[PDB]
């Protein structure tokens, strides 16, 4: 996360750490993050599985503040079975979405508690008026330029853009479509050192925003152009586009 | 349930 502030899973419990590993088992790496949305599922996004890796490699990790430091009441699962949204297409990142079913010993895996907790999926309706102020959060860099992800926890406030606002025009030529989302920082000119902004490592992480009463989850963050830019937004998956296949691939 | 978070 670009500028923000670092957070306690606890402010968002819905956070998810997803681990990989490599041959011949040298070390676990941290892949991406997730969004816990039942028990044993959770998004994330179709990109970070580009290297088409066999379930049982891929460890999620939930209650967890410090992404390589054990927390206190986490809960790690090993993926059974995670799907990819086949039409997700490579170079627009169009359809950037997947689930990850986690491996339990009964109907429930992921436990609630203080640290481990559910987003409420979006309303087919849900909408947010342009520019209202939502989140998000992550492990991911704090510049895109840096060679180390976040330690810990780190999350961030972005604001809605307006559909019109969110084309290939306005992000240097690259294939927005219809399943995309546009947020981004508005300030300038701020006590602030750095705009708000997600960044490579935070990919699959969730924005969520505040809708009646609950926090919504609205998007997947999926691609950029840098992080913290000025003038240039964040895309993220709409998951309204996709509550569809989200219920229908959601198969025990 | 969900969308509940500690503030
Ligand atoms: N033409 C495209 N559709 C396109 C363009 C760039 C990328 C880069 C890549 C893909 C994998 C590497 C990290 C990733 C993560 C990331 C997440 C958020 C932000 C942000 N909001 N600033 C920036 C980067 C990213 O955007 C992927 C797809």
């Amino acid at each position: 996360i670009k500028g923000g502030l670092f957070a306690d899973i606890a402010s968002h419990p819905w956070q998810a750490a997803i681990f990989a590993k490599h041959r011949r088992s040298p070390g676990e790496r941290f892949l991406c993050g997730g969004i816990l949305i039942s028990s044993c599922w959770i998004l994330s996004a179709a990109h970070c599985f580009q290297e088409r890796f066999p379930p049982h490699h891929l460890t999620v990790i939930l209650g967890r503040t410090y992404r390589v430091v054990p927390g206190e009441e986490e809960q790690k699962f090993e993926v059974e079975k995670y799907i990819v949204h086949k039409e997700f297409d490579d170079d627009t990142y169009d359809n950037d979405i997947a689930l990850l079913q986690l491996k339990s010993d009964s109907s429930r895996c992921a436990q609630e508690s203080s640290v481990v907790r559910t987003v409420c999926l979006p309303p087919a309706d849900l909408q947010l008026p342009d520019w209202t102020e939502c989140e998000l959060s992550g492990y991911g860099k704090h510049e895109a330029l840096s060679p180390f992800y976040s330690e810990r926890l780190k999350e961030a406030h972005v604001r809605l853009y307006p559909s019109s606002r969110c084309t290939s025009q306005h992000l240097l030529n690259r294939t927005v479509t219809d399943n995309m989302l546009c947020a981004g920082d508005t300030r300038s000119g701020g006590p602030q050192a750095n705009l708000h902004d997600a960044c490579q490592g935070d990919s699959g992480g969730p924005l969520v925003c505040l809708n009646d009463g609950r926090m919504t989850l609205v998007g997947i963050i999926s691609w950029g152009l840098g992080c913290g830019q000025k003038d240039v937004p964040g895309v993220y998956t709409k998951v309204t586009n996709y509550l569809d296949w989200i219920r229908d691939n959601m198969r025990p | 349930t969900c969308g509940l978070r500690q503030y």
